[PDB]
């Protein structure tokens, strides 16, 4: 087991962490792209 | 020859290409498939992707995590959410960033929220790795 | 026949061709880059279903429809959901998840009680992993113990044309735990926890794409 | 026509009765949009009869405007503002409809007489919004706006 | 009069609210109501030829609609009910059928027999 | 016009051509809502023919009622029944159409003479539904029914 | 006839899109500007009945639209707005009336004189 | 009768809705040969003014349409084809076109002849 | 209406001038493709001034065509054909301008009487492509193509 699970934490999460680090990581000239992705438009429907 | 097909949900690099082998950061270690390896599953880790062409010089990349699969077949596959040549990092914002994270984790005592700061200290911390 | 009806009805036609003519280039134009971004996301999503036709999947013993929120695109909509119907119908229980407010608005009703979510604000920015994993996510947090599922969506083809299709969703992952699995070995039981969690969330993100 | 035509002219109030309204139910059978009167100026009836009147106006013929619209490419394309509109401006159009005393025969209804400080203040809260949440036959066939509200609770259940 | 009465204003807004309903919009439960209402009485005011309705059975089968006993039952089975019910009660109903048409109304106890009639009918009718 | 219009008043049967329907390829261009018999009476050509006939006039008159929605946006915006009501009336319109003994001479196709029996049927059937899985074409310029079924299996 | 043409051009490109006003989601930028200069111009030509006014008040209200000083100030409010702000200069500021008179136009100085009266006054109209 | 009986019924199976060309290779398989022919034979009905044609030069022009030998050509090259084509059987299939003339029929001998002619001709010209 | 209809049988050409051509400055404010001629023919003006004007109406016509897929999408990815095709019909449509004498005392500028040979080869210069190298308002308000090519060389 991983210290992200048992935490509660699933995999897509732990990629979804790992994923934006990279991004933060980069340098104006790539950054721009980060945009045009990593969105969060969805909306939940729960009833 | 193994087909070798490396790509993230917005850029592709490799398509069915015939590499001699290739270097994938897992869960357990760093394995190392070859054209002919037996057929195995594994989840990624912030590390590196390092891909020995038909000619030399390889050619390095950096993922955050995603999958990496090698089948009966010599097909072999990696999906990264994210996929980019050390080309592109600046090693400068990552120093700042592992630091960052240590910090928080020293303000935090929820598990959960530990877990969400530890994972991002991996990250930024494999970073430093091919920079 | 009357010069002032006649001139009425001109006059709604004529604002009619101009909102008209406008959401088509509107159209054209998010169809133009969404053609192109498609290119990689194929590849990437051909990939991860590059497991299981490679190797056998079935299952001893969730339908999910994609579209969006918008009408006015032909059939986008009436297509998935009218094959939607028809599982539901063949078939073992029987649970649905709608992305995008049309699916649970048409292939509705008859079907609430036979809800687990549904989603909104898709179709208007392009989507992305991130709206996959929001919806993977969802769902794992969901108390469906779903044995097999599949994924309804409407596959391009060219500007005249798509098909509505259908992807099986073994992400059981009590399913990926067959013989056909015994090839690949040194796999934690739970390794592949992580692994299917993942190939869900890809294959989301694909059928949205 | 040459008779009605040249009718108009020899007039100080006119009130302009419709086939395409009285058709779907609508009495009196009024065109709020081709009826006028010599005295609706702020400088005689007040500024704030002028403004309910002259906003009564507006939103119908905005929603005039539009009906042909929406009747082709449908209600989705409207903005959540532009839809507002368009449900209280057929909550206004039939708040204008009221049972006659005389037309008792005719409604199954009994006759109603609204004071005009009733009216304005009805037109007016409508305009404003509140009544948004009250449906649209709540303000049908009624007098006064408080017949509204019983109304849409002997709806409810 | 005590089943028209309010019948052809109400048919009248009906027609215009069912044909700006087919504009997809939403609708509250008014307007549903009063769209599956309108369908219903559509119904019942078909007719053929030839055989003129005597002033009681009018009375009758419009007050199974209006009263909205008949606001669950499929529109497309609604002439079949209206043919089966007035061979009902004037097989069966002469005397309340007599009573409506002599008193040229329904008095609280025809009303009360009619409720019991339609009801129990449909329910039958329905099986 | 006044001379038509007058002489509507003289007849017990009226056929009117339409030159939209001819336009459309559909011979006899027939309009099939606006042609009137005082003979058409439940009590003179019996119930089952009566009740195929005020069936069809029923379903074409919907589809009409739509072509005014269908004109701008089209049939992929009907409801999924409105488009049902589209489909078996848009086939109804061809199977009225049938080749003439005497047009032979200028449209190659021999001319068809269809008993009132095999009409009734025909047009029950497809009200029925029984061929909503058959092609339009198939119904197009054909006699009875069994000839439009043939029509749609040549189309392979 | 200084601002007259700028008026009359803005009205005429609000006109080719005015149909999009209440179906412009998706727009851009720059038709979205056009929408809004020309519902705001539009505004501007209303006027109520017997208050001719002078030429100089007539390019004062028109030259301040046409410049945008009002472009983020809701439609609904423009009337009462020229209203209220022509009472303010007709009362405070002759001077600067007076001289659009005199010089025959509206020079750099009374540019600058209008856009400090216009963009203080707003502020205090929306409080 | 020959050759035109079936230009008929092909040019009237490419007017069976052909305003949808736009595509190319995303149409199904036989549909984009109706738009092949179809193009192709309304190139050749095409003509220019004060230059009438022998009727059997016209069925020789049409002939080569409707038998297939214009389907590879260019849309924009069938006039040079036709232009090129015509000049060279005038000037030497004279006898042939003679006999179809005089006969006013296309015999299986002349078909047979004609077949050489447009299938060399076609070979050796540069479109 | 038949007072129009009337004239038409007797007109051998139009001249449209227009208000959309007057606001992008193009003077005199015809148009290009509404005016017509019936001596618009090889018989009558000859093949060369017909050739080139029928490529002229072409290439406005393209020009017209190419609006859409440039507006909402981006001039960077037409084809070099339609990108060369824009810049001679821009070109073109600025040679169609010309100063006149008669208007020497509002403009201060000398008018243009050019002669038709002059003007034929003008524009078929700009057809062939062989001022593909010059700026369009080379071309705007002039008379004879060599004073396009001078006015390019002003300053720079
Ligand atoms: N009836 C009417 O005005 N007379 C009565 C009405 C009730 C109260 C006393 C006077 C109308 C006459 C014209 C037709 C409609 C009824």
């Amino acid at each position: 087991v991983a210290y992200w699970r048992q935490a509660g934490l699933s995999y897509i999460r732990y990629s979804q962490i790992c994923a934006k680090a990279v991004r933060d990581a980069l340098k104006t000239e790539f950054k721009a792209n980060a945009m045009k992705t990593s969105g969060s438009t969805i909306k939940i429907v729960k009833v | 020859q193994m087909s070798f097909t490396f790509a993230s949900p917005t850029q592709v690099f490799f398509n069915s290409a015939n590499v001699r082998q290739v270097d994938v950061p897992t869960q357990t270690g760093a394995f190392g498939i070859l054209a002919a390896h037996v057929p195995t599953l594994q989840v990624l880790r912030p590390g590196l992707v390092v891909v020995h062409a038909e000619d030399g010089t390889t050619s390095k990349y950096f993922v955050s995590s995603g999958s990496v699969t090698v089948n009966a077949d010599s097909s072999v596959q990696l999906l990264a959410e994210e996929a980019v040549t050390l080309d592109m990092l600046d090693l400068g914002a990552a120093k700042a960033n592992l630091e960052k994270a240590q910090s928080e984790l020293l303000g935090a005592a929820d598990e959960a929220t530990r877990a969400e700061i530890q994972i991002r200290i991996e990250a930024n911390e494999a970073l430093v790795k091919a920079l | 026949a009357t010069l002032k009806d006649i001139t009425r009805r001109l006059k709604s036609i004529k604002n009619i061709q101009k909102i008209t003519k406008s959401m088509k280039m509107v159209a054209a134009a998010k169809y133009a880059r969404a053609e192109r971004e498609l290119k990689p996301a194929r590849v990437y999503g051909v990939g991860s279903l590059a497991l299981y036709e490679k190797a056998d999947i079935k299952t001893p013993e969730l339908i999910i429809g994609v579209s969006s929120d918008r009408g006015l695109c032909g059939a986008i909509h009436s297509s998935v959901a009218k094959q939607m119907k028809s599982e539901a119908a063949n078939l073992k229980e029987v649970k649905i998840i709608g992305v995008g407010d049309k699916i649970r608005s048409i292939l509705h009703r008859t079907h609430s009680d036979q809800f687990l979510v549904t989603f909104k604000e898709v179709g208007r920015r392009p989507p992305t992993f991130g709206d996959a994993s929001v919806i993977a996510l969802e769902l794992l947090n969901s108390g469906y113990e779903f044995d097999e599922g599949s994924i309804i969506f409407n596959r391009f083809r060219s500007v005249i044309s798509y098909k509505t299709e259908e992807k099986p969703i073994f992400s059981l992952d009590t399913i990926s735990s067959a013989e056909s699995m015994s090839i690949y070995d040194d796999i934690d039981a739970d390794v592949l926890r992580n692994y299917q969690e993942y190939s869900l969330a890809n294959i989301i993100y694909y059928s949205l794409k | 026509d040459p008779a009605p035509a040249t009718t108009f002219a020899h007039l100080d109030a006119t009130t302009v009765l419709s086939r395409a309204i009285a058709e779907l139910g609508i009495y009196p059978a009024v065109d709020p949009l081709d009826s006028t009167s010599r005295i609706m100026d702020p400088n005689i009836v007040g500024s704030e009869h002028y403004d309910v009147a002259r906003g009564v106006q507006k939103i119908l013929q905005d929603y005039k405007s539009l009906q042909d619209i929406i009747a082709i490419l449908g209600m989705d394309e409207l903005s959540e503002e532009d839809k507002l509109t368009v449900s209280r401006a057929r909550k206004i159009q039939r708040f204008l409809s009221q049972p006659f005393q005389v037309a008792e025969v005719f409604t199954g209804h009994l006759g109603k007489l609204v004071p005009l400080k009733e009216t304005i203040k009805g037109f007016q809260q409508i305009l404003a919004g509140e009544y948004d949440h009250l449906p649209e036959q709540a303000f049908y066939m009624v007098g006064p706006i408080e017949e509204a509200v019983a109304k849409a609770d002997k709806l409810a259940e | 009069k005590q089943v028209a009465g309010t019948m052809k204003l109400e048919l009248a807004q009906y027609r215009e609210v069912a044909a700006f309903a087919q504009f997809g919009s939403d609708l509250d439960a008014a307007t549903q109501q009063l769209l599956s209402r309108g369908v219903r009485l559509t119904e019942l005011l078909k007719q053929g030829q030839y055989s003129p309705m005597a002033i009681e059975e009018q009375v009758a089968v419009i007050y199974a609609g209006v009263r909205g006993y008949l606001d669950k039952l499929e529109p497309s089975k609604i002439t079949k009910f209206e043919n089966a019910f007035l061979s009902h009660v004037i097989s069966q109903h002469q005397a309340l059928l007599g009573k409506i048409r002599t008193d040229g109304k329904i008095s609280e106890e025809s009303d009360a027999k009619l409720k019991e009639i339609v009801t129990n009918f449909l329910a039958g009718f329905e099986a």
